[PDB]
């Protein structure tokens, strides 16, 4: 009835629109799944343009590839929200929400309404929140140990790239934060640290700096390279002006005003200038190996660079807007504007400052603080993917350790989650029903649905998966007996079972809460969807 | 039956985009894709070696044998050749020597494991197997290393690193662009009885500038710069004026105006007879104090006025434009200035000396010579080439900038020594690889062998590209390695190559350490990350 | 987002194929298609009916009121359509009567049916409340039947059986269409009364001849058949008369030719000379044998040599062409004669009786007279329709098929079986069938109900066609039935009927008076199509159409 409205418009209603939802899903999770794991596959974007990209993160994937099936849409605009707040869970979120629909289609097609399917999946999930209270365990992170640290940020990495690299970022994205910490504010920001691309040495030759590093190089000769003893000075004004607000010009009557005109706009370049100097001299005159470094956000006159290489001043201009803010938690000073009021309180202190030149470009270094409140990490490669590939690991690392921080709560990983609720959300007795045999059709469905992750890491390591998870169902008998406590996993090496505490795997709690969460509204609207339909005016 | 169901999965994504994954293609297909480029490759290794016409959709045609010249004017859909041709990219980039050798080691190591996959040996254990073997290849790198030298100053310590790579490209010529580039390296280097903290050297010190027409064996080394452009206002002095002053301004020699557009204004007529000799004494105020310092030439990026030209040209003051910023401040590190944006008067300190200035046709085209004799001259230099055709010295120009990245490869680590050339290195890599195998027992013994056979394509190449059988004198070669005088057996390319066996001490054919560590990094990874990527991903054109 | 995913898994049949299921409204569609040729025909019902015209691809005009005729030059595109359109054809084939009824019954059953679906009603229990309220009104139609034909011939008679029935089609005036009609008739049966014999009749045996020009007032019965024809060698008014006795000859007059290679042999010229009078002695011997028995007339079925026409112009003797089967076929049972495909002397026991054979000017060409008298009856007559439009004729003939269509439902059932005419058959089932819904306990009395509210369109659509206003008349109609049967007998209340124009308020006293009756074999098969074409539509619940 839908063409008497419009002839363009089309539609498909009940199981038509039905059999789009399940069969859209589970292709595009048959992309995705391969890459869950560590042995996950790698994919190439390739583009119109020539660009090519190497990550094994979803986010990327659908972002860069256009969906033109609009079930995928809701699942990409999913699995984008899961990598916004938690940086990671991309994948994980759609291998959930194509299964959740494969499961419960199995039960349409059996007589069962999908209203009350609906209603096994909030049931469950309401459980599951339940037991990952007590599934969870509490950390001490007021001793700021290592070990601990090196483990949950490699079992990121261990996704990404081979285990050649992994062992050279493991150390830096541990040390990612270091010296940024609060104990009673409790905020954690990630973003002071800063992500520099350049080619240089080898991908796994990378190391972590301590202090800020700038891509901005020396704009003269005579200006020091190298630095022992340097007081940043923060400049937000421009010293060179592109244009006066009011429209303005010099009318001179004889020649001998043109120079004269033009040596009154050196009044206003000096005048900033004249305060400047004086403060280096202020501290003390006749110094050696103690310099002095500006930083300014904006540009900076060429003829006025001659005025500080006469001085050994170092200068560098176009900085980011989020530079300022690192230079005051790194170098210690305090961000500046004018030169109206200038002390040696607000100048920073930096125990070395030295220039390095790659290619054509010359960027800038800063290191050796006292207490330095944030640091930056350099990101080298190879060639152009090098610098992306590595990026999407870092960044996907960066906020794994973060919720460590945020909670002091981690969950074991290696699938040993989504296993322990199989036999916990089997049989609810008279816990939580709400109706007779309606709401247990939707939770066995969700129950068998929580296995595809365990299964999906066998199956991209080469093993059959129903052998390995054979062996985990006969060692949580026992271990209900025995009165022991005991977390299995699953190892993708041997085809067998492991101890993801013992193993050095673990997962993140805001990745887990949000994927089981997100996963089960968008499989739920779908399967409430019986008609998809597409009007306008074109 | 007559129509295919077109799979569920078209509906997916989009027609645009091509898919090719593990079983779906690739795997030693795509490898043989290369196949037709490494080809390419391996007929421009050697000094035999052949060079290839590229035309570009502009119309300009690069004639070279370098690979890292030739991939970069190609435009290739191939996605997996660009992670070889990026590999060739940072080979020039950074060393600038080797960019032949990363392409066509990197092409062989995705050869030697079509058969590793053909056994059904995954693409996870042969990363491990190339891994583990290149690090124990830079470390028998060291043990093999006759030629450390600790001099890198006296001009006949460079007939073993700059002349090798020279007798590669053009080796036509040898003697004649070896002493091109040895004696303007000897010009940039300061003249010290000990130099240490290892000073400072870039590429910018030696400079190119072709002339057309004239014989290679005519060309010559200027201490100084030539550059083509028209003189102005008189004729040089010569020598009667010896060692003059030269100031290089960097704004234009004019009375100075504000950045805002200015007009001029006059209310009476008593500044309009003013107005003509009040900006000729304005502007002669500051070329009068010029003079007084005794500066000969001057030198303005930006255009100069003919009021500024009329003063200097009665004073026999030379004005240059020298439009290009980047040549700039080349001038400048010939008499040892200071670029001055201000005109003021020139100050003793900030100004340098030039021996003397000539405008001559060296092809018939009238440029300004900068040569500075018996002059102090820091990291500058040039070298004039003479040839019949433009394209065959484009190769040149790139065969002297890689003649000199070696030299700025050798000075800036500690060293970079050097290695038996002619194919002496490659041979002994495969006996160290061979043996290294069967020390470890385990499934990487597969990886460990094939990845020594890749080394076979360079020693072969010379015979190869020299009208030379592989099944003869190859195999005769590695008995001449059995047992110093064994690690000295390589490729001979001669009429007289049928004994196969040339010593390489007599002509001094050697090759960098640091170029061959750098290389095969560069080349392993280039050839794990087309046996790591699974699945491909296309895009409408 | 931007393309619809266009129903996957479609490549499974071709792309011309559609799938339409009760679901989705489509068989609230079909019904709406219905609707679109049911209004079609309402305005044809009754006597007052309009007809309508249909312009083929070739270009012939049919100008019609009845739903079965105009159904058949029109090209049906819906499936369930074509369900109510060869639902008509089989009612005029069958009974000849009451084709407009079982298009418009089969179209109302859907439109009350498309209430009974939004109600929740299962396609199985709509079809069993019309199954069990057919067989109710199958048995009331028995029990409501009224006064008989009795006798099988009589002139009064059969003005209230043909003449009801032409009503309806080209109305006009009422005693001179009846009175044409009616007089055919009566030559084609056999009386032969008290002897006991088997009834007999042909709905083909009256033939409608149209000719142009002239008047209705002008037509007359013709007890014999008419052609157009010219004879050969001369005509004869045949005012000698003693009768006739006239022969009929399925094959032609002409010599016997060999079915193989017929061909002159002459092996001299003494053959050659006598070959020319051989052939003319042939015929001369074999014509002779026809003259001598008195045979004025000579019917031949396909073409005679002009060597056999001479020797026929000799004696006098008819020459009459009839092409085809059919046409020669009805002429010998005017006369009473038997053919024979031989050239000799016909038995005397074969030969016809034609008293007159007349060729006179009637719409500009010579037709011929087989016209019989008084004695020696003739069967087959034909009825001779004077038009000033040939889309006229064309009807009118279809209207007198009607009328001998209705002649042949006096012969297999015991009588005539009168019922009220001006809708008062189907508006007495509406009280009956009420009652009837009642008696049945369950869920199925939603159907039954419904189906007697479909009975209400025959009057409602005869007010609606005459310019009244159904909400005043139709109203004032139920007044008679609501006061159902008194304490005394004899109630004459069952002969109210619907009026057409006239005074209205409703009308027309008892119909008893104005002879109007309606035919009882009729309505039986009228209500049965058209439930099972109201069925057939409800049993479908998915379509599947192919290139279209
Ligand atoms: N080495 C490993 N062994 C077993 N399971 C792993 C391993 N590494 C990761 N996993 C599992 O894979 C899941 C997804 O991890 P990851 O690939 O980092 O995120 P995403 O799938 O969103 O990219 C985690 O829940 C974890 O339990
Ligand atoms: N005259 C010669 N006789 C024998 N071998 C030579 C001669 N000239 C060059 N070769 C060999 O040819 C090889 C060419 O290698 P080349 O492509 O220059 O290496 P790269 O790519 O590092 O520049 C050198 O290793 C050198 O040993
Ligand atoms: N003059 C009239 N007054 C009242 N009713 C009439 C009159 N003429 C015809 N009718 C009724 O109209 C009905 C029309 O029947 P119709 O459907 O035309 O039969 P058919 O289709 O066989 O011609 C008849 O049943 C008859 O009872
Ligand atoms: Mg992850
Ligand atoms: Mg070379
Ligand atoms: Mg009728």
């Amino acid at each position: 009835s839908l063409q008497l409205l419009n002839p363009k418009a089309e539609s498909l209603r009940r199981d038509a629109a039905l059999k789009v939802n399940v069969t859209s899903a589970e292709g595009l999770q048959s992309v995705l799944e391969t890459n869950l794991g560590p042995k996950g596959t790698l994919k190439m974007l390739v583009d119109g343009a020539g660009n090519i990209k190497l990550t094994k993160d979803g986010k990327v994937l659908l972002t860069e590839m256009q969906i033109q099936s609009p079930t995928a849409v809701l699942i990409a605009r999913a699995a984008a929200a899961q990598d916004e707040i938690t940086g990671d869970g991309t994948t994980t979120v759609v291998c959930l929400v194509g299964e959740l629909l494969r499961q419960a289609h199995r039960f349409i097609q059996e007589g069962v309404h999908p209203r009350i399917i609906t209603d096994g999946f909030e049931i469950a999930r309401k459980e599951s929140m339940k037991f990952l209270d007590e599934f969870k365990i509490s950390k001490t992170n007021l001793s700021n140990d290592r070990e601990f640290l090196l483990q949950v940020a490699r079992s990121s990495l261990l996704t990404k790239v081979d285990a050649d690299l992994t062992e050279v970022l493991t150390p830096i994205v541990t040390d990612a934060v270091l010296s940024v910490y609060d104990a009673q504010a409790d905020n954690l920001d990630l973003h002071m640290v800063e992500i520099m691309q350049m080619q240089h040495l080898s991908p796994k030759d990378t190391t972590f700096i301590k202090g800020l590093v700038l891509d901005h190089g020396g704009r003269h000769p005579d200006m020091p390279t190298r630095v022992k003893n340097a007081y940043v000075l923060i400049l937000n004004v421009s010293l060179e002006y592109e244009k006066t607000e009011v429209n303005s010009g010099f009318f001179y009557s004889s020649a001998d005003q043109r120079d004269k005109l033009a040596a009154s706009e050196r009044k206003f370049v000096d005048a900033k200038l004249k305060k400047i100097i004086d403060l280096k001299n202020e501290v003390c005159g006749m110094d050696p190996d103690k310099g002095f470094v500006i930083i300014n956000q904006k540009g900076i006159d060429p003829m006025s660079l001659d005025v500080f290489a006469k001085h050994n001043i170092l200068a560098l201009r176009r900085a980011k807007r989020r530079n300022m803010e690192r230079l005051q938690l790194v170098t210690g000073g305090e961000a500046q504007n004018s030169v109206e009021d200038l002390s040696p309180q607000i100048l920073g202190f930096s125990g070395l400052v030295y220039q390095e030149t790659i290619g054509e470009e010359k960027f800038t270094y800063v290191t050796e603080n006292t207490d330095p409140k944030s640091c930056t990490i350099l990101i080298k490669g190879s060639t152009h993917y090098a610098l992306a590939q590595t990026k999407d690991a870092v960044r996907d690392g960066l906020r794994a350790v973060a919720n460590v921080l945020k909670d002091k709560n981690i969950i074991p990983g290696a699938g040993a989650f989504y296993i322990a609720l199989s036999r916990y959300l089997r049989s609810a007795n008279m816990n939580k029903l709400g109706a007779k045999g309606k709401t247990k059709t939707g939770i066995e469905a969700f129950a068998e649905a929580l296995l595809v992750i365990p299964k999906t890491l066998v199956k991209n390591s080469g093993f059959d998966p129903l052998d390995v998870l054979a062996m985990v169902e006969d060692e949580l008998d026992d271990a209900q007996d025995s009165d022991e406590t005991r977390y299995v996993g699953v190892d993708l090496n041997i085809g067998d079972s492991c101890d993801p505490t013992i193993e050095g795997i673990w997962d993140s709690y805001r990745v887990l809460r949000n994927a089981i969460t997100g996963a089960t509204g968008i499989a739920s609207n779908l399967l409430l969807c019986d008609e998809l339909l597409r009007a306008g005016r074109s | 039956s007559l129509r295919l169901p077109q799979n569920p999965n078209a509906g997916l994504f989009k027609q645009g985009y091509n898919s090719y994954s593990n079983a779906d293609g690739q795997i030693i297909k795509s490898i043989a894709a290369i196949r037709e480029l490494h080809q390419m490759c391996l007929t421009s290794m050697g000094p035999c070696g052949r060079n290839k016409i590229i035309v570009n959709h502009l119309g300009k045609i690069i004639i070279t044998n370098d690979a890292a010249t030739m991939l970069r004017e190609l435009d290739i859909v191939h996605p997996a050749v660009k992670v070889l041709v990026m590999a060739t990219e940072q080979q020039k980039i950074d060393m600038g020597d080797g960019t032949n050798l990363v392409m066509i080691l990197a092409g062989e190591l995705l050869n030697v494991s079509e058969k590793l996959i053909s056994m059904g040996l995954s693409a996870v254990e042969i990363i491990q197997g190339y891994n583990m073997a290149r690090k124990f290849t830079l470390k028998e790198l060291d043990e093999m290393v006759v030629g450390e030298i600790t001099d890198k100053n006296d001009k006949n310590e460079l007939l073993k690193m700059i002349k090798p790579v020279i007798s590669s490209k053009k080796y036509g010529s040898e003697d004649i662009l070896s002493e091109l580039v040895s004696e303007a390296v000897s010009h940039v280097l300061p003249v010290a009885q000990q130099a240490g903290e290892i000073p400072y050297f870039n590429v910018d010190s030696i400079r190119v500038v072709k002339i057309m027409g004239g014989s290679l064996s005519n060309s010559t080394v200027i201490k100084g710069m030539v550059f083509n452009r028209e003189p102005e206002g008189h004729v040089k002095s010569l020598s009667e004026d010896k060692k003059h002053k030269v100031a290089v301004f960097t704004c234009p020699l004019d009375i100075a105006n504000t950045e805002t557009k200015g007009t001029v204004l006059l209310h009476n007529a008593q500044e309009m007879l003013d107005f003509s000799k009040g900006e000729e004494k304005q502007i002669d105020a500051m070329m009068k104090e010029i003079a007084d310092m005794g500066v000969e030439c001057i030198v303005a990026g930006a255009g100069v006025g003919e009021l500024a030209l009329h003063y200097l040209n009665r004073y026999g003051i030379l004005v240059l434009k020298v439009p290009s910023k980047f040549e700039l401040r080349r001038l400048c590190r010939v008499c040892g200035a200071t670029p001055l944006p201000r005109l003021g008067a020139p100050t003793p300190e900030e100004l340098g000396l030039v021996e003397t200035v000539k405008t001559m046709e060296i092809g018939g085209d009238r440029v300004t010579v900068f040569k500075q004799e018996q002059g102090e001259i820091s990291r500058t230099s040039t070298i004039i080439l003479r040839g019949a055709t433009q394209n065959n010295l484009d190769d040149i120009e790139r065969a002297i900038d890689d003649g000199v990245a070696a030299v700025k490869g050798l000075m800036k680590p500690s060293g970079g020594k050097l290695l038996p050339g002619a194919g002496a290195t490659e041979i002994e890599l495969i006996s160290r690889i061979t043996k290294y195998g069967e020390r470890t027992p385990g499934l990487l013994q597969l990886a460990i062998k094939q990845f020594a056979v890749a080394f076979e394509v360079v020693p072969r190449t010379l015979a190869e590209t020299a009208g030379l059988d592989v099944n003869e004198v190859l195999p005769n070669l590695y008995a001449a390695h059995n047992v110093t005088d064994h690690l000295y057996k390589g490729v001979d390319i001669d009429g007289e190559s049928d004994e196969g066996v040339k010593d390489i001490r007599e002509e001094n054919i050697y090759d960098m350490l640091a170029t061959k560590k750098f290389a095969i990094n560069v080349a392993t990874e280039a050839a794990t990350t087309v046996l790591s990527i699974d699945q491909i991903i296309m895009a409408k054109k």
